[PDB]
RNA sequence: GGGCGGUCGCCUCCUAAAAGGUAACGGAGGCGCCCAAAGGUCCCCUCAGGCGGGACGGAAAUCCGCCGGAGAGCGCAAGGGUAGAAGGGGGCCUGACUGCGAGGCCUGCAAGCCGAGCAGGGGCGAAAGCCGGGCCUAGUGAACCGGUGGUCCCGUGUGGA
RNA sequence: ACGCUUGCCCGGUGCCGGAAGGUCAAGGGGAGGGGUGCAAGCCCCGAACCGAAGCCCCGGUGAACGGCGGCCGUAACUAUAACGGUCCUAAGGUAGCGAAAUUCCUUGUCGGGUAAGUUCCGACCUGCACGAAAAGCGUAACGACCGGAGCGCUGUCUCGGCGAGGGACCCGGUGAAAUUGAACUGGCCGUGAAGAUGCGGCCUACCCGUGGCAGGACGAAAAGACCCCGUGGAGCUUUACU
RNA sequence: GGUGGAGCCUGGGAGUGAGGGCGCGAGCGAUAACGUCCGCGUCCGAGCGCGGGAACAACCGAGACCGCCAGCUAAGGCCCC
RNA sequence: GCUGGGGCUAGGAGUGAAAAGCUAACCGAGCCCGGAGAUAGCUGGUUCUCCCCGAAAUGACUUUAGGGUCAGCCUCAGGCG
RNA sequence: UAGGGAAACCGAGUCCGAACAGGGCGCAAGCGGGCCGCACGCGGCCCGCAAAGUCCGCGGCCGUGGACCCGAAACCGGGCG
RNA sequence: GUUCGUGGAGCCAUGGGGGAAUCUGGGCGGACCACCGCCUAAGGCUAAGUACUCCGGGUGACCGAUAGCGCACCAGUACCG
RNA sequence: GGAACCUGGGGAACUGAAACAUCUCAGUACCCAGAGGAGAGGAAAGAGAAAUCGACUCCCUGAGUAGCGGCGAGCGAAAG
């Protein structure tokens, strides 16, 4: 309440779509994770492990994405970025996507 | 206001507009104009009734 | 028997904003002027409302001398 | 009970990571005719000064 | 004091105390617009008046010569500035462009204004260079709900709407 | 109550009547389009046209709401209007009253009443701003209504006095009340929020009471009953909204 | 030059948005108001703590940490209270 | 006409020879309970001690001027020096 | 712990845009620092519980709840007269 | 009614008007069309887990006759209406 | 008839939006009906995207999220 006048919040417009009366479209999302950060531990890294290691809240799917050096090991994910393919490509073999 | 007839100039082939008036009182009827679009690179432009 | 005229305009607040002997950057307004009381010299550009600004950075100087108007000279540093 | 997010604020402004509040500029939506390419074009997410300490208070639980 | 009357926004000058700001039911006035040219570039010319005359002509129509440095004009009230053009005349055009915009004036915030320069593609000029409207300050209205075109971004299981 | 009357205009509004005509809802009808599907099919729109009440339009209605003017010239100076020309005009107040429960100027003017009358009575009309059923003018009787005058008589007064009873005063008995910062509480002149017992200067005043006056303590009662504010709350009105 | 309850940046926390007096520069008023409204500064508010002006917030001096039967001074006075 | 006894009429309602009178000593919409600890930007009050610093009554806006949001003035903590 | 963008989508980059022009968001900038691993690019180390955040306590403030307290004129529901 | 206030407005019940079919029949997956998935409405019943304390008892950084329930006492009593 | 609770049928106003009529307060207080030691609901013409779960009730989450709203005040799930 900025006095009886129009507040600064009300004077500036709005941009995004509010949505329809059913709500939002429940689509899955992606979670970028740094390849200088999950390169600590070792093994054929998958879900059910990285969601237990402290990161990766038990929800939507992930993708490996960071600015740093990596370790040569296997990794199974759903997506990869157009630089982490090359930073991970150094002695690294991976499937680019799961069962879908 | 009510003499200016504020309008917008159309692409004259596809899509865009240019938002400048043309008077109804003075006989400035059907004024051709070259202006800069985005895609078509300085083609001609004409009026619209809006 | 009422008040005939008691309104007044809000001031546009013109004036000299950068005096001489001041280090400036490229883009500083040297003077906000109503009419062109100051004429452009070296590295000085005018705008729409006769406002002149600096083109380069350096120590500015006024009054090269008269007979045509007051001068503003943005002089570069070497 | 638990406080409610101001939906007008959530639909109008967007708070960034380092505390800054990003919102659009005004004087653009209704009438845009007698304006230059500068005055049409320069609607470029102005910043708010000394009000975000009273503007991130209603962007509160989800930020 | 309230009521009656006047005013509620913007611009100009003074009050306003030689930076900026600054009040009163203080004084004097304007505005809710207009120009395809009254815009950009290039190229020519300098005004209003007074004197000596004229064929009508008010002492003002139109013409010549001298004096006249800005007392004219610059669309519009007032202020600033202007003939070493911004004023008057002619040719060609629409930059009365699109994406940005360094750095600033001012402001509590919201707003308002100047903007060198980069890219694309132009206009004028042989070029140097100018052009992101009008000599400038007033000519307007935040937000919300919707209308008309384009964008094909989302579109609620899937494909479309 | 009653005697004499209710004269002017239907333009605005209310009302009544209107098988001509304009507008308009739900609805009927539907050319022509849109989505989807291989199509068969399904779902959305949809302009023409028809379609009451109501509104608009015409007439009537004033013992329906409502109103009823100014201006220039003319008769032995004045005055006229009874006459001649205009209309924001629908229409310009007729009869009967009138400085009146109406009149601001005004205590208008004249006459009565008084020696003296801003009141009263009867006229004059110069009605800011009477008026015909929000009725107009009178009216025999009547009114704890109002205004004026006169008569015999009265302290009401000039101008007060005396007497009687119940209180007041004293004593015996019971014995509250609102108010209340503490007070050991003088006057004048100045100052102080601009009206001093308390502040400064001067003067007066032994302490404590009893009866009385109410000038002060801006004395008491009620958080001003007048005025203003509150985006306070209610009652009422309307062609303010729904 | 200036080490000061000076400044600059961030964050938390209030209060204030009825002001008034005085000198000057002003407007309105009547070159009237202990009148209204600004600016430049001070004071009161918040220093009704002190001395003087008889008494009195803004006229002058002075910025009260406390105590002492110590001095010197500011404004103002030296006939007596 | 006055009055006794038995009744009926009621709260946006009743009744009223019409004042907005009366309806259980107060009626321009009663009384009791509940919503309801309604609201009040409008008055008043707000309780132990000591120490340090210390305001403002200004500017920009508001169906708004006696109240507000931001800035100005103040304090605390952490940094610059 | 990665954020941009309205979303799609992309990601140490995103968006505005034809664009590596340009700009807005974040990014890495080094605190305790035996790190000399012996190449002065030192990669990164004993190592301050921190850049980096979470859980609990204790305080200031705030929102919803009556929210420092007292006090209305009134409104509605159910009834009593 | 569901968050759904008429918005693109589904579904669940319906006040009114029109109005069938019985698995090759229907409803739903948010205007709607096709595909693909879920379920049988227009009949009824159902313990257990959940709310509350007239009453019984144990506990309390709960109180100690102006506290605590209105009443520790012969209290919803005396008293008012 | 029963201190409180529950279901169904009606159902407000002050307040909040610093007025205020849609909205909030709130389907709350209040009125009526029946039953209970609980009531209601209940064996999918369900949910909603996974070819998945599998009656119903309650707590914590999801989450003040999606959404609704003079898009103001504010109200507010459901799936799992
Ligand atoms: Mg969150
Ligand atoms: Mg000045
Ligand atoms: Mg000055
Ligand atoms: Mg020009
Ligand atoms: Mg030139
Ligand atoms: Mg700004
Ligand atoms: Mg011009
Ligand atoms: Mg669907
Ligand atoms: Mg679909
Ligand atoms: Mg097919
Ligand atoms: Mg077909
Ligand atoms: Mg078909
Ligand atoms: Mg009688
Ligand atoms: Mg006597
Ligand atoms: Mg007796
Ligand atoms: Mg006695
Ligand atoms: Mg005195
Ligand atoms: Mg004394
Ligand atoms: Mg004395
Ligand atoms: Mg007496
Ligand atoms: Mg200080
Ligand atoms: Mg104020
Ligand atoms: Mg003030
Ligand atoms: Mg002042
Ligand atoms: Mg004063
Ligand atoms: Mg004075
Ligand atoms: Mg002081
Ligand atoms: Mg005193
Ligand atoms: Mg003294
Ligand atoms: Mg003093
Ligand atoms: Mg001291
Ligand atoms: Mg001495
Ligand atoms: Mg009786
Ligand atoms: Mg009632
Ligand atoms: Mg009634
Ligand atoms: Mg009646
Ligand atoms: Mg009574
Ligand atoms: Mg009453
Ligand atoms: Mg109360
Ligand atoms: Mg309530
Ligand atoms: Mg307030
Ligand atoms: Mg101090
Ligand atoms: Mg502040
Ligand atoms: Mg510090
Ligand atoms: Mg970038
Ligand atoms: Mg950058
Ligand atoms: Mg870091
Ligand atoms: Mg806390
Ligand atoms: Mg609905
Ligand atoms: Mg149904
Ligand atoms: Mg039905
Ligand atoms: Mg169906
Ligand atoms: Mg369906
Ligand atoms: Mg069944
Ligand atoms: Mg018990
Ligand atoms: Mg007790
Ligand atoms: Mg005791
Ligand atoms: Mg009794
Ligand atoms: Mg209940
Ligand atoms: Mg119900
Ligand atoms: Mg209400
Ligand atoms: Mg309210
Ligand atoms: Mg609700
Ligand atoms: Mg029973
Ligand atoms: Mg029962
Ligand atoms: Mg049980
Ligand atoms: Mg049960
Ligand atoms: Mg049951
Ligand atoms: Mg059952
Ligand atoms: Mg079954
Ligand atoms: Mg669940």
């Amino acid at each position: 309440f900025e006095g009886g006048r129009s507040t600064t919040l009300m004077r500036l417009p709005k941009r995004g779509m509010q949505g329809q009366v059913p709500g939002e479209i429940k689509r899955p999302r992606y979670q970028g994770v740094n390849l200088k950060d999950l390169a600590r531990f070792e093994g054929e890294v998958t879900p059910e492990l990285l969601v237990r290691a402290g990161l990766l809240k038990k929800g939507y799917r992930l993708k490996i994405l960071g600015e740093g050096e990596a370790k040569p090991l296997k990794v199974v994910a759903h997506a990869f970025s157009k630089s982490a393919l090359e930073k991970l490509k150094a002695a690294g073999g991976e499937p680019v996507l799961l069962e879908a | 206001v009510r003499i200016k007839l504020l309008l917008e100039c159309t692409e004259c082939k596809r899509r865009n507009y240019a938002t400048e008036k043309n008077k109804r009182n003075t006989p400035n009827k059907l004024e051709l104009r070259k202006y800069c679009p985005w895609c078509r690179k300085h083609t001609v432009h004409r009026e619209v009734k809006i | 028997g009422s008040t005939r005229n008691g309104r007044d305009s809000q001031a546009k607040r013109l004036g000299v904003k950068r005096y001489e002997g001041q280090v400036v950057r490229a883009g500083n307004i040297l003077v906000r002027q109503r009419g062109t009381r100051f004429k452009p010299g070296k590295n000085v550009g005018m705008g729409r409302d006769f406002t002149l600004f600096a083109l380069v950075d350096g120590v500015v100087e006024f009054q090269d001398r008269g007979r045509l108007g007051r001068y503003v000279h943005v002089r570069p540093l070497a | 009970p638990k406080m409610k997010t101001h939906k007008g604020a959530k639909k109008r402004v967007k708070i960034t990571a380092s505390g800054k509040v990003v919102a659009m500029k005004t004087g653009k939506r209704h009438l845009n005719w007698q304006k230059s390419g500068k005055e049409i074009r320069q609607k470029g997410r102005k910043f708010v000064l000394a009000k975000p300490e009273a503007e991130r208070i209603k962007l509160l639980l989800p930020y």
